[PDB]
RNA sequence: AAAAAUGAUUAA
RNA sequence: AGCGCCGUGACGCAGUAGGAAGCGCGCAGGGCUCAUAACCCUGAUGUCCUCGGAUCGAAACCGAGCGGCGCUACCA
RNA sequence: AGCGCCGUGACGCAGUGGAAGCGCGCAGGGCUCAUAACCCUGAUGUCCUCGGAUCGAAACCGAGCGGCGCUACCA
RNA sequence: ACCCACUCGGCACCUUACGAGAAAUCAAAGUCUUUGGGUUCUGGGGGGAGUAUGGUCGCAAGGCUGAAACUUAAAGGAAUUGACGGAAGGGCACCACCAGGAGUGGAGCCUGCGGCUUAAUUUGACCAACACGGGGAAACUCACCAGGUCCAGACACAAUAAGGAUUGACAGAUUGAGAGCUCUUUCUUGAUUUUGUGGGUGGUGGUGCAUGGCCGUUCUUAGUUGGUGGAGUGAUUUGUCUGCUUAAUUGCGAUAACGAACGAGACCUUAACCUACUAAAUAGUGGUGCUAGCAUUUGCUGGUUAUCCACUUCUUAGAGGGACUAUCGGUUUCAAGCCGAUGGAAGUUUGAGGCAAUAACAGGUCUGUGAUGCCCUUAGACGUUCUGGGCCGCACGCGCGCUACACUGACGGAGCCAGCGAGUCUAACCUUGGCCGAGAGGUCUUGGUAAUCUUGUGAAACUCCGUCGUGCUGGGGAUAGAGCAUUGUAAUUAUUGCUCUUCAACGAGGAAUUCCUAGUAAGCGCAAGUCAUCAGCUUGCGUUGAUUACGUCCCUGCCCUUUGUACACAC
């Protein structure tokens, strides 16, 4: 086919280097998201005051509804399954499901 | 596929050519005038070498021939 | 019944 | 006739306010092709019109010649 | 002789004292067997030079360069 | 006004040509080399050119009449076959689309190509090149570059040829080198040879556009050919087809064709089904029949073809059986067939393959071939070997891919499951097990020439239980630093493995584009090929197992028929 010249070479490979990296996509971040992983007693008084009367209970409606981390959700669920205000339904790793006492 | 010619940097060298001397009756064997006569060359040791051996002189060594030996003259 | 141009020379 | 200009490979064009020349066609040789053409690479090609001057050094500055360009050329 | 105007990207041209833009041209990818068209993307400027005023000039001032012009009438 | 029979004249039709024609065709275009009824006009290869000039007519536009110079090997007619059509009809395909799935194109890295660079960065290939040459190249491979050797210059002729014709050489310069290659002095063998002229042998030299063979493609479709007969002057055509049907030139059939051949089918391999035969410590199971270890009103294991016996369900391989769309309900030029249901292991040819026609491509390969013509080269070799380097080189562009962007996840502990393989005695192959080591690994034995051993390849994805918590985060693991090992003579330009550290882009990717219809897509690993070492590749194997559609010709193409053509180098 035509073989390009020497300097129309050089020019499309000066041109492809200086090329900026076209990211073909549009890029939207949602805003710092955080949950207080230590639990004080403010929040603990939040905990046994309004996890009473929740519908549905798990960990991702413990993060949603209260600004704690799943760690702290994980530990305080159990802590709560322990004093027994609430009662299980499926037991399971990576998912709990758990409603209101008697 | 063109190719080029090998062009050369460097002078061609000689095969080498075994040198030509008509000398190989008179310095190996000498007449006593009675007749008697004792070769003056040396003999190698190891007896895969003959009895003809001719050990060769150089300015410092001897030189074999057939087992490639060195040898000394004040030994 | 939308639009659709082009394709070097020679070689039974 | 005067006043400005210009002349750079075979052909055109670029220098610049002095430290020796670039580009494009053409030529030749390569790469591609059955072989070409186009295309690509490389090389060659300019004693910068001739002569003279000033300069350490001139294609660039100054003078002459040659050739071409442009403008000007009683008077009632 | 006197006077006026112009010079900006390869080309033709805009341009508000806060660093320059339109159209083509060019470049990359795509589609096509391939080129064009088409689609998706990029890049291109001592703003004729050299100084000055301004914090900062493409614009203002001074020169220098290159083009375009105008007046050129009464005798 | 209709009907029947006629008749003259007229516009025309249908059949066949007896005849004519180059044919298309023609009741005239017949009565024509068997050439003559009468008469008018026109043409003489294609262009120049219906042009120039003159004349004539016209208001003009222009008309009528009308050359030559020059130029050229065809231009043209009719028909045949193919090819093509933004032509028609009928079928068809996920290398086409529809409904979708998974992607690729964006990122990092791996690999191939181009280009740059280079001493060389060897080279072929541009749907049908680009993880292709089984091409994952440290030496070799190797074909490239910088150099050093050797002839593996058979044979014929001739010349040298009594120390010759010729080698080999330890030591010192010398060369990267312990190559006597070149030399520095002189020893060994002895018509094996040296030299030149013919010739021959080699060449990963060139030419695949000189060729063979092979392969790929046309072309995954259903197409292809002759014998005799028919049609045609002929090239050619019919057979080989209007309809219906099939995946199929598969059939039902129609029929100037009849009977035939290749391909398709049939065939062979392979996954399924066989409580039916043959059997088996190299496949098994069971009797616990022999001892027992554990728990205890009976289960799980250890030693079982000399510590025995029985049986082939699981397993294997021999011979077979089984499916033929069976039966039934529908539908049909009621024929080929097709759609449902019932049985059956199996009802898209049951799935998937192997083989696979005539004709061709200037397709690829001379670098697979002691396959090869011709050309070139042949001692300072384009021969062949040795050392080193290169093939990997990076402003850049592209094609296969791998890993990802995370919570349907990562990490940690545990549960715990395949199938295809392969593997040493002309020597170190596959490795159990024991011990040391964080690991990679190291050491001592064992088994396996193999349904016996590695090996139940205890693979991964997967499942459970915990840590994380939407933060480029503990997702990702690029780049880079330091050390420890294995292969190999040789690891630097990092073979690879292991440990710690660094922890980049990457937030689901523009235009665009690929593959696929059921055990399929996709996910997941394993084995084998190349292998001394090296998988991000390929060839297979199993594991987990979707969605969507049973369609159409819209796009991209294919087959048949009709048609048009100024194409045949074939749009
Ligand atoms: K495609
Ligand atoms: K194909
Ligand atoms: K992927
Ligand atoms: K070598
Ligand atoms: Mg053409
Ligand atoms: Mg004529
Ligand atoms: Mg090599
Ligand atoms: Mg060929
Ligand atoms: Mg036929
Ligand atoms: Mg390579
Ligand atoms: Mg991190
Ligand atoms: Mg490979
Ligand atoms: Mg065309």
């Amino acid at each position: 086919k035509q073989q390009l010249s020497k300097a129309a070479k050089a020019a499309a490979a000066l041109a492809g280097g200086k090329k900026s990296k076209k990211k073909w996509s549009k890029k939207s971040m949602k805003d710092r998201a955080q949950h207080a992983v230590i639990l004080d007693q403010e929040k603990y008084d939040r905990i046994l005051k309004e996890v009473p009367t929740y519908r549905y209970v798990s960990v991702s409606v413990l993060v949603d509804r209260l600004k704690i981390g799943g760690s702290l959700a994980r530990i305080a669920l159990r802590h709560l399954e322990k004093e027994g205000i609430i009662k299980p339904i499926s037991k399971h790793s990576k998912q709990a499901i758990y409603t209101r006492a008697t | 596929k063109k190719r080029k010619k090998k062009v050369y940097t460097t002078p061609k060298k000689i095969k080498h050519k075994h040198k030509k001397v008509k000398l190989a009756v008179l310095s190996y064997y000498k007449v006593d005038a009675e007749g008697k006569v004792t070769k003056l060359r040396r003999e190698c040791s190891n007896p895969t070498c003959g009895a003809g051996v001719f050990l060769a002189n150089h300015k410092d060594r001897l030189y074999c021939g057939k087992c490639h030996s060195v040898y000394k003259v004040n030994a």
